[PDB]
């Protein structure tokens, strides 16, 4: 694996290289929306933002690796979580508000419907990010975590279990580069462990809110009224809600 | 299923 | 306005945490193991509403956290009761393989977790958190620094500073012990970061159960204390 | 009116 070979410093420009494109929504500040169709801007994003995903997963280190098995096992656990954190991240300077796309920044207000608790998760999220000046190099090796992480619990025999034996072998490779730039940044011994602390302790309120949305997109597809893309829906079957 | 062919192109 | 909390060294953390562990308490002496849905989920929950009065106890004891408003108790222990029960439930389990070790008396497998609809999962996640831990070879002063933490961070960032300066003594408290254990510099920071990712999957675990309450609620066969359907109520 | 309440200030 030339994964475990990387320095912390290659490891930053492979995440930082690997880093999906920013993405339009397609909304239209002269067009009337409902609560629905609102929601129909977000859902028609995140189909488009899972196709990069995908393509960006496969440049993590590591991830290639393992089986396709595997892959798709950590994508189908990890998937919301990561654009939930993607979400989190741009909207980082936009206090108050969800910058989905450069196009569509919202506040609290027009997140009508459930959806309200979730927005507001969200915002207090990166209200956090915002109180610790989370860096982009900090921000790619969380994302990375998380691919890694959520699904590494919830995978039949013991040569099935080198797979996570790997798995632990890069995660550990992403702590030391997270510890490196924070080495860097001038911080003491003690801020560097509790600045670790205190971003991992976020990727537990990541998964909290993935649950919760998890849910609610479950309950959208009973609805039928939001249009759900069949990549969406078999992401979500995948969660056996 | 979507997901994985996706992942194997 | 100043916590006695902050005040602490790291060993007196420590001697504290120890000191306020809740006793392990039992299950019913009927000697039929649980077959039925009704028998095992009564067993279950009858347990877990007398674990939580103590755990509402062991809280208050939890340096910093008396010091919170009552109304900020009230939300953090909402949002982590089940978080606190199950790795509560995983420690005890740790030197039974295979076995979730709800009390001395009540050591179930997963076979037994059949019986109830929904819960073979939930006992699964639950035994690879087990295996975990007794892989890592988890210690029991870690253990309750990584409870602590759950109670303090788990409903933070629904509502501060407070809560998060505590976090971080029990962040020094975690690497303090780690490098009293004998750990490298780069194996203490690998080592805190793989607890802590742990603790991602103990939320997993928490929001699972709590649909799986949440559904034997509707069910209406299983009867659940006020306390109970009061701490589930609260995750709306 | 919570039994929480209660309890955490027995
Ligand atoms: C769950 C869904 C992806 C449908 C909506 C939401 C608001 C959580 C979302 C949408 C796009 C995105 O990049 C992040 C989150
Ligand atoms: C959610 C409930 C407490 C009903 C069940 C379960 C298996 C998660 C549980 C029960 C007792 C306990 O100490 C830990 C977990």
């Amino acid at each position: 694996s030339l994964a475990l070979s990387l320095t912390a410093d290659q490891m930053v420009s492979a995440l930082l290289d690997a880093e999906p494109p920013i993405l339009y929504s397609e909304y239209d500040p002269t067009r009337p929306f409902s609560e629905a169709s609102m929601m129909g801007l977000l859902t028609n994003l995140a189909d488009r933002e899972l196709v990069h995903m995908i393509n960006w997963a496969k440049r993590v280190p590591g991830f290639v690796d393992l089986t396709l098995h595997d892959q798709v096992h950590l994508l189908e656990c990890a998937w919301l979580e990561i654009l939930m954190i993607g979400l989190v991240w741009r909207s980082m300077e936009h206090p108050g508000k969800l910058l989905f796309a450069p196009n569509l920044l919202l506040d609290r207000n027009q997140g009508k419907c459930g959806m309200v608790e979730i927005f507001d998760m969200l915002l207090a999220t990166s209200s956090r990010f915002r109180m610790m000046n989370l860096q982009g190099e900090e921000f790619v090796c969380l994302k990375s975590i998380i691919l890694l992480n959520s699904g590494v619990y919830t995978f039949s025999t013991l040569k099935s279990l080198e797979e996570k034996d790997h798995i632990h072998r890069v995660l550990d490779k992403i702590t030391d580069t997270l510890i490196h730039l924070m080495a860097k940044a001038g911080l003491t011994l003690q801020q560097q462990h509790q600045r670790l602390a205190q971003l991992l302790l976020i990727l537990s309120h990541i998964r909290h809110m993935s649950n919760k949305g998890m849910e609610h997109l479950y309950s959208m597809k009973c609805k039928n009224v939001v249009p759900l893309s069949d990549l969406l829906l078999e992401m979500l079957d995948a969660h056996r809600l | 299923k979507i997901l994985h062919r996706l992942l194997q192109e």
